RNA sequence: UUAGGCGGCCACAGCGGUGGGGUUGCCUCCCGUACCCAUCCCGAACACGGAAGAUAAGCCCACCAGCGUUCCAGGGAGUACUGGAGUGCGCGAGCCUCUGGGAAAUCCGGUUCGCCGCCACC
RNA sequence: GUUUGACUGGGGCGGUACGCGCUCGAAAAGAUAUCGAGCGCGCCCUAUGGUCAUCUCAGCCGGGGACCCGGCGAAGAGUGCAAGAGCAAAAGAUGACUUGACAGUGUUCUUCCCAACGAGGAACGCUGACGCGAAAGCGUGGUCUAGCGAACCAAUUAGCCUGCUUGAUGCGGGCAAUUGAUGACAGAAAAGCUACCCUAGGGAUAACAGAGUCGUCACUCGCAAGAGCACAUAUCGACCGAGUGGCUUGCUACCUCGAUGUCGGUUCCCUCCAUCCUGCCCGUGCAGAAGCGGGCAAGGGUGAGGUUGUUCGCCUAUUA
RNA sequence: UUGAGGCGCCCAAAAUGAUCGGGACUCAAAUCCACCACCGAGACCUGUCCGUACCACUCAUACUGGUAAUCGAGUAGAUUGG
RNA sequence: ACAGCUGGUUCCAAUCGAAACAUGUCGAAGCAUGACCUCCGCCGAGGUAGUCUGUGAGGUAGAGCGACCGAUUGGUCCUGUCAAACUCCAAACUUACAGACGCUGUUUGACGCGGGGAUUCCGGUGCGCGGGGUAAGCCUGUGUACCAGGAGGGGAACAACCCAGAGAUAGGUUAAGGUCCCCAAGUGUGGAUUAAGUGUAAUCCUCUGAAGGUG
């Protein structure tokens, strides 16, 4: 299904799983990529991937965004490379579909999405100094497969 | 005191010292309440109406200041209930106060206790309250009676401080007699 | 539900309260006699009756105490209004 | 509404924060109106009897006498006049 | 003092908006009245604020206008300073002027309309779509941007 | 109020903590069961009678802020949201300007370890 | 001779949003729809009702998942049943007593916001008689909001009124009220077929076509994992993301029901390009030949036949 | 070397004849920031008249005088004079 | 014959001027009772469409959750997210009553009461907030203004977008919108950008243009 039937925000906020059953598991592997031992603060680099418009990005386009994003960073970095990636979004509005015409139209649930405001972080990797634009690659690719533009910004960083 | 949703109870209840639940019943009548409250040596009789930032005392009467009248024997048993609910009631008369609802706060309603005497002795004074007769004492363990025949069972003295030996109930006929008497200053 | 037989009630003909007996309504047996069974004889023709050829409708899942309270001294009996029961027992 | 009780969207109308639960104090519910007291209308959820219909909730009717212990409060519901009986604990002296 | 003049009509308006309006004595399209500062009236004009041009005009202005626009409780008669003296409690148009800005007293107190006619702004006016700040005509206005749609409607 | 009783508001009063206070006075703990009364068993409690002892509890007085709570300052924030208006912008979901209102979290600093009423009382 | 209901993204089938209650939808007063989301009621209880006395619960800890002692513990226990709400010296628990789940008659609100409408319901009074309690007081059933039913007729309860000139007897007529059901729940006693059909109307409403939409369908684009002996990008190409079209399908019910002739085919004319051939090109896993992929390009061409009504499709021989 | 903004370009395929209403327009006849002067309703202002309502006078609802910034559009429908 | 169904129902003018909704209905193409329109009589001093302030009611937006509740990450306290049927918080705003100002009423009698007559119970659209649906010139709510029943001016044409609410006639000045021609008014002024005929298209079934890319 394409993402132009749920890419909006024109529905009430259907999150409630103790009045919702049949809710399809999420696609989304992991949330916590690279060095998850190691802290935040002990990385130079923090870089970030900032969604442009507000948004509902579905657990497959996530995961493919995630997977795309943490593929490079395995391929240029090694699989056990410094550094560390989190997508702090998670899928909590429940998706319908109604699959009889236009009556008892309350559809079936079929997905869920991530209500993701404009100016938000979606991604947010650390990194070194050495490796900042090989990340900064990485969110070229997930910005890709999510539905809106975005900004890969800076956080943490004066070494340019 | 663990959290924003803690309930925390009234003042009066937190001390233990109101029973809210038999208050409301207690004021659905309009009338006066006859505050009847004990402690270990002494006896305490109000006559309490409602107010806007409390409750007000029209008249009251402790078994301490029975004293000045001439009572010279204790005051924690049930000649000095008595005597000291019909001050207090007296005292009420005095004030315009015609009739009243016992109040024994968190007393118990035993048969012949003190707080139904400090009820026997308002009423007799005048003050129209609602009562029962079986669940007051007999006449004469209002008297002290039943101190005089337990002096009986002596060997040993019952009082310490010199009153007398054998015990005068006599002393509470004495009173009552310099009560109902109209040239009393109250 | 349980009912007692025997109990302590509002008499509205002795003006106090008494101990009644409780019992069902029995059904009073029918005379033919009264107006609506003259009526039936007379509106009764050839073809159909109208109300007369109508039967008797259906039944309420659960019906209402239909009782009868009879006074212990004065021996008359009162109606009250009944309650849903699907089933009314008495005690002793 | 799904159902049309009396009772029906009374979620939070009816319903006390969690600090002013429990029993109310006595002096509200014992408390004394005259006629042609203007007088606020608002059920106290902790008490159970003598409340009013919950659309009520709000109105500022004036006392125009008493049946018992409850009082009969006239109001003007849009454009029709009501009389409204109603106790002390559900009531507030406007002012 | 301000004063208060319609430049929106009364079509499409909201009822509570218009009737606001009809209660400040102003019925129709670049009809002017004279309104007191008060809390009240503040609340008045706040919320005709998108149909309304207002602010506290100058002495000489309020005289321009009230000389040519002024008109009696009751038919059609000149406000000139002779009227002034003899149905008045002022010497002149300009005893009158000042007392109104002042807030002493009202036109209608003075057996005047509470309502200037005025005429179309000559040269047009900024436009009624935005505010003074954007460029347009509606809202609150300087005393001399007052001065120069009032004079121009003259 | 050199310790009491009845209350109103019902945490600004809660939780926790430190110090101080009682010869014929007060409140207590305390001492004791012939009685009124009492325990589905216990004078524990309730009830009754009483002062050998005590200030250790409680209670009353003074005080501490670590938690909870109330209010205030400054910051967040005139931000979030929003009533009225627009031939303002945007493919669009949506945004912006003008006008009238205006948070919440959180951080820092203050406040708060009850206030008030009636009565009685060296 | 009649009946065979209504609702409904046409109708039928299915369902009941056909009488009721709760949360949300509902936009912080009230009101508020859809075949809106979650889910209930058509009872049950003589105690599971009423009062009074005594008392405090879940859960956890510590000492001897039954029991016992202590501590922490405002409430997460319990309170018949949905849901939301109420309740801690109680509205919960235990115990004892009790029958107010009482008769009669009202006020008010609700039912039906505003704003008329019945039955039903609730709150709050009074009169009578009671229960419990020391008493204030509490009890007009269950803590609150669901558990309900007209007229006619019958049966039943207590007293009384009345039946044609009159008295007696029988048997009737009535005033007040209880019970018996109409769930299509403000109440008819009630099954279907019609292509043999008929009438009134409707584009208030379906089938064809138009129109809107574009999930479906067709086509494209972005990213490029992957494989392609090594090599993403000769070639193939997943996931995901963005779109264009208006050929398929679906949706809607705007237009026409005083008719805009339904499929397929044929014949004759015009057009579109997302190009099958033909012209000119670029790449190649381009030696050549024959191909594969791509670009420009709509001038012309794109044919004959076997099954099938077929469109579609399968098949044959020809063909640039 | 990197960041931000403005306008534009690529992405961009449809059926009888292309289009911003057309012509056509390029230091504009486009776009953005300002500014100047004009054109342009039955609106608004103004002269006269009409109707309706009300006021004064009146038997009058006949004249006469006065007031309307706060009267003058209208389907179904109610009312009234001709 | 009956029909709740279609069609038609003939002169002029003046005043007021709807409802397309609620309850019941074998009711949904119909009625009745309300709402609302109009007319008459009564009453006799207040009324309340706006605003301000005061005394009250409220849990929507937002926000937040070691504040309940239930969702929802990872690590050896820290770290990552949420809610139409969650709330320790919390607006704007809506709303009861009262006072004040405003407006209105006491010859135009308001507010209110009683009575006669209706029409009406297929609505539509814009905007704000919605619920369903991929969407719709979709379906179904709600507040509001409008079309219906609203002329005239503008928008190429075009019910509901903009100006504007309108007796006749006449002069004048503006509104929306526009001033190169068609076409009334500028080939106006200062400055900058654009080379695509981008653009010369407020709103929109109607005016597309996206992700991505651009020494
Ligand atoms: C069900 O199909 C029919 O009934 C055909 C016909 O009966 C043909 C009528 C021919 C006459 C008699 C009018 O000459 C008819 O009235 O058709 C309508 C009709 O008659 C005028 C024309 C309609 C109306 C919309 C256009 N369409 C074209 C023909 C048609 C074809 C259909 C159709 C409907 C129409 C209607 O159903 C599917 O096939
Ligand atoms: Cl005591
Ligand atoms: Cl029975
Ligand atoms: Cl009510
Ligand atoms: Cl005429
Ligand atoms: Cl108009
Ligand atoms: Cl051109
Ligand atoms: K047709
Ligand atoms: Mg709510
Ligand atoms: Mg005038
Ligand atoms: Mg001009
Ligand atoms: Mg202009
Ligand atoms: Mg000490
Ligand atoms: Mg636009
Ligand atoms: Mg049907
Ligand atoms: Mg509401
Ligand atoms: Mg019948
Ligand atoms: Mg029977
Ligand atoms: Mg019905
Ligand atoms: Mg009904
Ligand atoms: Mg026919
Ligand atoms: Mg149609
Ligand atoms: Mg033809
Ligand atoms: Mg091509
Ligand atoms: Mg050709
Ligand atoms: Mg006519
Ligand atoms: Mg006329
Ligand atoms: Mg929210
Ligand atoms: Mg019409
Ligand atoms: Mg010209
Ligand atoms: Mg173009
Ligand atoms: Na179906
Ligand atoms: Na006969
Ligand atoms: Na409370
Ligand atoms: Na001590
Ligand atoms: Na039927
Ligand atoms: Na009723
Ligand atoms: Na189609
Ligand atoms: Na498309
Ligand atoms: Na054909
Ligand atoms: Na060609
Ligand atoms: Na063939
Ligand atoms: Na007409
Ligand atoms: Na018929
Ligand atoms: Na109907
Ligand atoms: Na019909
Ligand atoms: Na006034
Ligand atoms: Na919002
Ligand atoms: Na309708
Ligand atoms: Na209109
Ligand atoms: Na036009
Ligand atoms: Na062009
Ligand atoms: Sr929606
Ligand atoms: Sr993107
Ligand atoms: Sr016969
Ligand atoms: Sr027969
Ligand atoms: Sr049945
Ligand atoms: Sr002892
Ligand atoms: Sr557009
Ligand atoms: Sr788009
Ligand atoms: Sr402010
Ligand atoms: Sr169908
Ligand atoms: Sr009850
Ligand atoms: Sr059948
Ligand atoms: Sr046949
Ligand atoms: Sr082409
Ligand atoms: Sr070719
Ligand atoms: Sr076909
Ligand atoms: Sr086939
Ligand atoms: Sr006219
Ligand atoms: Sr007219
Ligand atoms: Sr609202
Ligand atoms: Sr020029
Ligand atoms: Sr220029
Ligand atoms: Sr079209
Ligand atoms: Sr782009």
């Amino acid at each position: 299904k394409p993402a132009s039937m749920y890419r909006d925000i024109d529905k009430p906020a259907y999150t409630r799983r103790e009045y919702i059953t049949g809710i399809p598991g999420s696609k989304i592997a992991q949330h916590k990529m690279g060095r998850k031992q190691k802290d935040a603060d002990d990385y130079p680099v923090q870089i970030s991937l900032i969604v442009e418009e507000t948004v509902q990005l579905r657990h497959g386009s996530l995961e493919a965004s995630r997977l795309s994003a943490n593929r490079h960073l395995i391929k240029e970095l090694g699989e056990e490379g410094d550094y560390k990636m989190t997508l702090r979004k998670f899928p909590h509005q429940v998706l319908r579909e109604n699959k009889d015409g236009m009556r008892a139209a309350f559809g079936k649930i079929v997905g869920t999405a991530a209500r993701v405001q404009a100016g938000e972080q979606l991604f947010t990797a650390y990194c070194n100094v050495e490796d900042a634009e090989h990340v900064k690659e990485a969110f070229r690719r997930a910005y890709n497969k999510i539905t809106p533009s975005c900004r890969i910004k800076v956080e943490r960083g004066e070494e340019l | 005191a663990t959290g924003p949703r803690y309930k925390v109870p009234m003042r009066r209840r937190r001390e233990a010292r109101t029973d809210y639940h038999q208050r409301l019943r207690l004021l659905k009548s309009g009338k006066p309440r006859l505050v009847a409250r004990k402690s270990n040596k002494h006896v305490r009789a109000q006559l309490v109406t409602l107010g806007p930032n409390g409750d007000d005392t029209l008249a009251s009467a402790h078994s301490s200041d029975l004293a000045e009248y001439g009572w010279e024997a204790p005051t924690g048993n049930m000649p000095s209930a008595y005597l000291t609910g019909l001050l207090a009631g007296l005292r009420a008369q005095e004030a315009g106060v015609e009739e009243a609802v016992l109040d024994i706060g968190l007393n118990s309603p035993t048969p012949g206790s003190k707080v139904f005497a400090i009820q026997e002795g308002a009423i007799d004074a005048g003050l129209d309250i609602p009562h029962n007769d079986d669940v007051l004492a007999d006449w004469q363990r209002t008297r002290g009676a039943h101190i005089a025949e337990y002096d009986e069972q002596l060997e040993e003295p019952l009082y310490s401080g010199d009153f007398d030996a054998a015990d005068l109930p006599e002393h509470f006929d004495e009173l009552r007699e310099t009560l109902l008497d109209g040239d009393i200053e109250l | 539900m349980q009912m007692p037989r025997r109990f302590n009630t509002y008499c509205p003909h002795c003006n106090e309260h008494q101990e009644h007996e409780v019992e069902k309504v029995r059904s009073g047996r029918q005379t033919g006699m009264k107006w609506i069974d003259r009526q039936r004889e007379r509106n009764s023709g050839i073809g159909n009756d109208g109300k007369f050829s109508k039967v008797p409708g259906g039944d309420k899942p659960t019906k209402k105490t239909d009782l009868k309270y009879r006074c212990g001294e004065c021996g008359k009996a009162h109606l009250r209004e009944g309650w849903r029961a699907g089933r009314l027992e008495f005690q002793e | 509404p799904s159902s049309n009780g009396p009772l029906e969207g009374t979620r939070g109308k009816l319903k006390n924060k969690p600090r002013d639960r429990g029993t109310s104090p006595p002096q509200r519910a014992v408390e004394e109106f005259d006629d042609g007291e203007k007088v606020h209308l608002k059920i106290d959820p902790s008490v159970p009897n003598g409340r009013f219909h919950p659309r009520f909730d709000g109105q500022t009717g004036t006392v125009e006498g008493k049946q018992g212990d409850a009082y009969k409060v006239d109001i003007v519901d849009g454009g029709k006049e009501k009389t409204i009986i109603v106790t002390a604990a559900h009531l507030r002296r406007q002012e | 003092m301000h004063a208060l003049v319609q430049l929106r009509g009364e079509v499409n308006m909201h009822t509570d908006i218009q009737d606001t309006l009809e209660m400040l004595n102003i019925h129709h399209v670049n009809h002017c009245t004279l309104v007191p500062e008060t809390d009240a009236y503040r609340g008045m004009v706040a919320k005709v604020n998108d149909f309304v041009a207002f602010g506290e005009p100058s002495q000489e202005t309020l005289e321009t206008v009230l000389a040519t626009r002024a008109e009696p409780l009751e038919g059609d008669a000149d406000v000139d300073d002779e009227w002034v003296a003899e149905h008045t409690d002022y010497d002149d148009i300009s005893g009158l002027a000042f007392a109104l800005l002042s807030e002493e007293t009202t036109l209608r107190e003075q057996g005047l309309s509470p309502t200037l006619r005025l005429h179309p702004p000559r040269g047009g006016h900024d436009g009624v779509k935005h505010p003074v700040k954007e460029g347009g005509q509606l809202g609150k206005h300087d005393t001399e941007g007052i001065d120069d749609l009032l004079e121009a409607m003259r």
